[PDB]
């Protein structure tokens, strides 16, 4: 635990990161977290929202 | 438990002792301080639409 | 309490565990922030019951023995004059351990001048210290010597002047 | 701020995302108790040491540097007169040699 | 399923139940190929800064 400060700092870069790209399988009240499958599922006025 | 704050110590003080250092000690002690992170870039549009 | 609120919350992703660790890292940072600024010496010293300083008088900074809280009459105007899912965390040091530390530094200061800052607190007069500190400031011990009443008196002086403004001045 | 004592130098050494110190410091060590004076009388006039401090063994007055016990003899070299013994409070009484 | 990227042999010792692959951003990573049941890498072309 001597270099626990650069540990630290690698740590919250990383987890941060890996926390960024996780975001990407919530859909946020959509029907699914994937774009490709919005756009081969459905009408553009109701894929615009 | 209740934490100590550190050993106890108490300094015998008068109004004409004085306490000289007969000897010493080199001592060496390591300071780490972070200087940089890790330069990321997001294409934001590729991220949001791919 | 709401459970179809919960289950529309889960689609928005771990919002919720970035906030609680951005919170957590501010918790735990102001602890760190209290532990650099006090914790810094890790002999507690304690004052010599005989409060003979060369005429020099720090009751206005040592602490009071009548007070439950061992504080200091200044550090007491101090505490005085300052006044849903929310949680609020304690400090790891309570004020008793700030004040102890602050006792501690008060009372190496006081016997063994900056020596208990960089090593074993070595005993030494304390108008002999504060010639020292004359010294530091590029002028002659004798002048200090010569004139140690009157500056004991000035500093006297000055710390209940110190007293008085911070009760005075909201 | 180089380090816990005092400060000599410091070495840096790389590291990832950072830097390392190695902060060499001198640490005092195996302290000895004295019997001190704030000057010393000699003649009527008050002795301050230039440098050190007037330290007592026991028997003899000594003037060392206040950071190493290196006992000296008290001389007019390593000492500045002011004034006379009246007004200094502990002053005590010790000759000073002189060369 | 959609999605851009290279098809390659992958030396990934799938199940015989499983049919697709999975990374951290569940984007597809690999996947068992209909009428043939082979096993395909994949990964999307390369991108960068400009
Ligand atoms: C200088 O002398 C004083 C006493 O005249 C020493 O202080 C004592 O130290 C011992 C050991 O730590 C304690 O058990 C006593 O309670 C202390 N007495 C007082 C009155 O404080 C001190 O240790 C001596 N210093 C050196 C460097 O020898
Ligand atoms: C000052 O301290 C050093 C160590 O900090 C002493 O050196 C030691 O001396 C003993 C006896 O001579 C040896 O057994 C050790 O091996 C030495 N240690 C080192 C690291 O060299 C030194 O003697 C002390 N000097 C005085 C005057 O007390
Ligand atoms: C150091 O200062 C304190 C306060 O500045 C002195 O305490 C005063 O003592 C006189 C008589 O003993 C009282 O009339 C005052 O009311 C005290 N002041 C307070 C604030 O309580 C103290 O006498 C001084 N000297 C020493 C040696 O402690
Ligand atoms: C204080 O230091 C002085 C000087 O080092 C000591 O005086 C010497 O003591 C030795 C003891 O055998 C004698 O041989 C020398 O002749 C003395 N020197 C002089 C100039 O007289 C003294 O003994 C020390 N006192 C204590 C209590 O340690
Ligand atoms: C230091 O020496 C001075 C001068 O030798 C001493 O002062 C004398 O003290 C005696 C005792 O009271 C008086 O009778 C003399 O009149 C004083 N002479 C002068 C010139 O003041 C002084 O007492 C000595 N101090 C110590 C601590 O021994
Ligand atoms: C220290 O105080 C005592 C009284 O407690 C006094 O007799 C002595 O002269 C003082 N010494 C110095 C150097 O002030
Ligand atoms: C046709 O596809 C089926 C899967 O539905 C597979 O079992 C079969 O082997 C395939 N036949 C050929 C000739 O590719």
């Amino acid at each position: 635990s001597a270099l626990g400060k650069l540990q630290d700092v690698v740590n919250q870069n990383a987890q941060a990161l890996n926390t960024l790209v996780k975001q990407l399988s919530s859909n946020f009240g959509a029907i699914s977290s994937v774009l490709n499958d919005i756009l081969s599922r459905l009408d553009p006025p109701e894929a615009e929202v | 438990y209740t934490m100590s704050l550190g050993v106890e110590n108490s300094v015998a003080y008068s109004n004409n002792s004085i306490a000289i250092p007969t000897n010493f000690t080199i001592s060496v002690t390591t300071e780490i301080l972070p200087v940089s992170m890790t330069k990321t870039s997001v294409d934001c549009t590729m991220y949001i639409c791919g | 309490d709401s459970t179809e609120c919960s289950n529309l919350l889960l689609q928005y992703g771990s919002f919720c565990t970035q906030l609680n660790r951005a919170l957590t890292g501010i918790a735990v940072e102001q602890d760190k922030n209290t532990q650099e600024v006090f914790a810094q010496v890790k002999q507690i010293y304690k004052t010599p019951p005989i409060k003979d300083f060369g005429g020099f008088n720090f009751s206005q900074i040592l602490p009071d023995p009548s007070k439950p809280s061992k504080r200091s009459p200044i550090e007491d105007l101090l505490f005085n004059k300052v006044t849903n899912g929310l949680t609020v965390l304690p400090p790891l040091l309570t004020d008793e351990m700030i004040a102890q530390y602050t006792s501690a530094l008060l009372a190496g200061t006081i016997t063994s001048g900056w020596t208990f800052g960089a090593g074993p607190a070595l005993q030494i007069p304390f108008p002999m210290q504060m010639a020292y500190r004359f010294n530091g400031i590029g002028v002659t011990q004798n002048v200090l010597y010569e004139n140690q009443k009157l500056i004991a008196n000035q500093f006297n002086s000055a710390i209940g002047k110190i007293q008085d403004s911070l009760s005075s001045t909201p | 701020f180089c380090g816990k004592g005092y400060h000599l130098m410091s070495f840096p050494q790389s590291a990832p995302h950072g830097v390392v110190f190695l902060h060499v410091t001198y640490v005092p060590a195996q302290e000895k108790n004295f019997t001190t004076a704030p000057a010393i009388c000699h003649d009527g006039k008050a002795h301050f040491p230039r440098e050190g401090v007037f330290v007592s063994n026991g028997t003899h007055w000594f003037v060392t540097q206040r950071n190493f016990y290196e006992p000296q003899i008290i001389t007019t070299d390593n000492t500045f007169v002011s004034g006379n013994c009246d007004v200094v409070i502990g002053i005590v009484n010790n000759t000073v040699y002189d060369p | 399923l959609t999605g851009t990227g290279v098809l390659t042999e992958s030396n990934k010792k799938f199940l015989p139940f499983q049919q697709f692959g999975r990374d951290i951003a569940d984007t597809t990573d690999a996947v068992r190929d209909p009428q043939t049941l082979e096993i395909l890498d994949i990964t999307p072309c390369s991108f960068g800064g400009v």
